């Protein structure tokens, strides 16, 4: 059996780490698993028949310090409405905006949302939009283990209620949210440590009913290939 | 500045 196939078994739940930044400062972090995915809200609640586990972005303090930009943050949060939904279906992650804040996204590095090429897209309203495909990710991960390419990116960054900060410091944006499917973070780290020699290393997939896997480098690379053979490509 | 935030803001109306 291929333990990595658990990633795509129908009804499996991934863990998503949500980290929010107000003007470049981390203000919130929560890890969420839910069959419905997650939904970023300002808890100006709200509709309980909306889909997705509600993830409430914190109201900034009423402080005199930073009152200007924080009042703008509060305004953005107050206009989130139904919010920003993110969920998985098969090998794809999907997003939809359910309120009035135009939201732009990119798949980027963990520590930098805007590497210079602009957003990958705008999150649609009234229909779903694909924001991540596991297929190319695993292909690129295999290439990475073979010393033939960069580590594949998996951090979804959302710029909420403003234009994407192309050629502008991202820390000036009012509300930036990073979502990391922690299985993908784990898969990349497993590739990094495995290239170091070739004994056994442990990978934790951080998905429902998962158990930490102790694998050799050859075992790991073999499972990635078998996984990719059963996935969909254009 | 407030002018820059106002310019970059993208929130549609009800």
């Amino acid at each position: 059996e291929n333990p990595l196939k658990r990633l795509l078994v129908p009804g499996e739940e991934w863990e998503f780490e949500v980290t929010a930044f107000y003007r470049g400062r981390q203000v919130f972090q929560q890890t969420i698993s839910c069959p419905e995915g997650l939904r970023l809200v300002g808890s100006e609640v709200g509709d309980r028949t909306l889909p997705g586990w509600p993830v409430t972005l914190p109201d900034p303090g009423m402080s005199l310090t930073d009152r200007g930009v924080m009042s703008y943050v509060r305004h953005v949060l107050s206009c989130l409405g139904g919010g920003l939904a993110l969920w998985r279906a098969g090998q794809w992650l999907w997003a939809q905006r359910l309120g009035h804040c135009h939201t732009y996204w990119a798949v980027s590095e963990e520590l930098l949302p805007n590497s210079g090429h602009g957003p990958d897209g705008e999150v649609p309203k009234d229909k779903e939009g694909g924001v991540f495909d596991l297929g190319p990710f695993i292909v690129d991960l295999i290439t990475f283990t073979e010393g033939s390419g960069r580590s594949p990116r998996y951090a979804l960054w959302f710029c909420v209620g403003e234009s994407w900060p192309q050629d502008q410091p991202w820390t000036k944006r009012l509300v930036m949210v990073k979502v990391v499917p922690t299985c993908l973070r784990a898969l990349v780290e497993m590739a990094r440590v495995g290239g170091a020699s070739s004994l056994e290393n442990t990978v934790d997939l951080h998905i429902s009913n998962s158990h930490p896997l102790s694998l050799t480098s050859d075992q790991y690379k073999a499972y990635l290939q078998d996984l990719v053979e059963g996935m969909d490509f254009q | 500045s407030p002018a820059s935030l106002a310019s970059n803001l993208e929130i549609s109306q009800s």
